[PDB]
């Protein structure tokens, strides 16, 4: 077995310890969007209508 | 106390024996070095895993 802590060198847990540090996973995963956003909008209005019909 | 120089620039069996056994001594020492540096050589081993 391995004891309170293991015996001095530590024993061995830079590997095991190391190549841990997880599991890992690693989990590529769940991530977050700031999305993006669209820009509006083109005029100036012009008359005919609706000066005439007002 | 002379028949002591005598003998220790003589020997045979006594002696023989004793150079057989200083040799052995000498051969556990040095198996015994080549049993310690392994250990050095792979608690090293185990600092170099730890760090992958």
């Amino acid at each position: 077995c391995e004891e309170p802590p293991a015996p001095a060198p530590p024993p061995a847990k830079p590997k095991a310890a190391a190549a841990v540090p997880v599991k890992a996973a690693p989990t590529e995963t769940g991530a977050q969007a700031a999305p993006s956003y669209s820009y509006v909008y083109n005029p100036v209005g012009k008359r005919d209508p609706f000066r005439s019909p007002i | 106390m002379d028949k002591y120089l005598d003998q220790f620039v003589k020997a045979p069996p006594a002696i023989k024996f004793g150079g057989l056994a200083f040799v052995v001594g000498a051969l556990t020492a040095a198996n015994f070095f080549m049993v310690i540096q392994p250990t050095e050589e792979e608690i090293g081993w185990a600092v170099a895993e730890r760090r992958k």
